[PDB]
């Protein structure tokens, strides 16, 4: 039962997920415990479980933040597992978007995050992002770096480090290749060869261990330039999530 | 000796600091050897540092 619908969360938590009550008895939660989602392609988080009777069965609440985080929109599925063995972060550095600190003064430090982390305890995953209201405006951050590794709570004993450079919002994407299936138009039997045999290898190394056969390695791709090769080798690296070159 | 690598000029700019930080160089948040990567370490004109670790011939 760890598969339930997507729903625009009413509240201004980034790291809070409602469930139904008859879902939370199904996952065996209780209300605050943590819990790692994840959702369309290698994306994943986590997030407190909140109860919600208003929620109806297999439905869940998050916000645009989540959403945006997971690569998801309304409506979508994710998978939810229990989260207990979530740690706390000893020393965390995060800095902030730079579209989002267009002419801000004063410690945005103790302005923003402060507030938002006055015995929050809300759980953070490396390349997470939150936005937090400070006065009239809303600044986001994005988790640079934290210690334990990868996700863990951001407590009071955590160690803060807002030195560094701006996060320019645009190099996210520009400098970034992250394209999935959904960016592949007009292939899909030339698709789904590739990643029969690109993925089978890798994602279910044990079937050809079973049925004793070595799979074919090398791969050759051809066709009229244009065609979107590369994107479609790209793509299907990403989706695969191993390490690509 | 104590001065083939801990002596006068080897404390006012911290050769072993700055080694060190050049082995874990990231902005992230004791012994020297030269099996690594060097660190820029310039000095104003007119000053000459001596206190490099030995390294004694091949035998
Ligand atoms: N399904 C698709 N088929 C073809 N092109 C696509 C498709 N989806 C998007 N495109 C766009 O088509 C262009 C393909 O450029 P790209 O260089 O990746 O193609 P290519 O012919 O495989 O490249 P090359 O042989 O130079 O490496 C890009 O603009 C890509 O965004």
């Amino acid at each position: 039962d760890n598969m339930l619908l997507v729903d625009d969360a009413i509240n201004d938590d980034n790291s809070v997920i409602a469930i139904n009550s008859n879902t939370m008895d199904k996952l065996e939660l209780f209300r605050g415990d943590t819990v790692l989602v994840k959702g369309k392609k290698r994306k994943d988080t986590v997030l407190i479980v909140l109860i919600d009777d208003e929620l109806e069965d297999g439905a869940c609440r998050i916000n645009r933040v989540v959403r945006n985080n997971l690569r998801i929109r309304l409506g979508d599925l994710v998978t939810i597992h229990p989260c207990p063995d979530i740690k706390y972060a000893t020393r965390i550095s995060v800095l902030p978007i730079a579209d989002t600190i267009e002419g801000i003064t004063g410690n945005l430090f103790d302005v923003f995050l402060k507030p938002y982390f006055v015995e929050a305890y809300r759980p953070v995953r490396k390349g997470d992002h939150f936005v937090v209201r400070g006065g009239m405006r809303q600044v986001e951050f994005k988790v640079v770096d934290v210690e334990p590794e990868e996700y863990a709570v951001v407590a009071q004993d955590t160690i803060i480090h807002w030195e560094g450079e701006p996060i320019n919002r645009e190099d996210e994407e520009n400098n970034m290749n992250e394209v999935g299936y959904d960016d592949i138009g007009g292939c899909r039997k030339q698709m789904a060869q590739i990643r029969e045999m690109v993925e089978l290898p890798l994602r279910h190394p044990q079937l050809f261990k079973a049925i004793g056969i070595k799979p074919p390695r090398g791969v050759l791709m051809y066709g009229p330039p244009g065609t979107g090769k590369t994107l479609m080798a790209r793509a299907v690296a990403n989706e695969t999530g191993a390490f690509f070159f | 000796p104590s001065v083939l690598g801990q002596g006068s000029m080897s404390t006012r700019i911290d050769y072993a600091g700055i080694a060190n930080s050049s082995r874990n160089k990231l902005s992230k948040f004791m012994k020297i050897t030269f099996d690594g990567e060097p660190a820029k370490l310039d000095l104003p004109e007119g000053q000459l540092f001596f206190g490099f670790p030995m390294v004694l011939p091949k035998e």
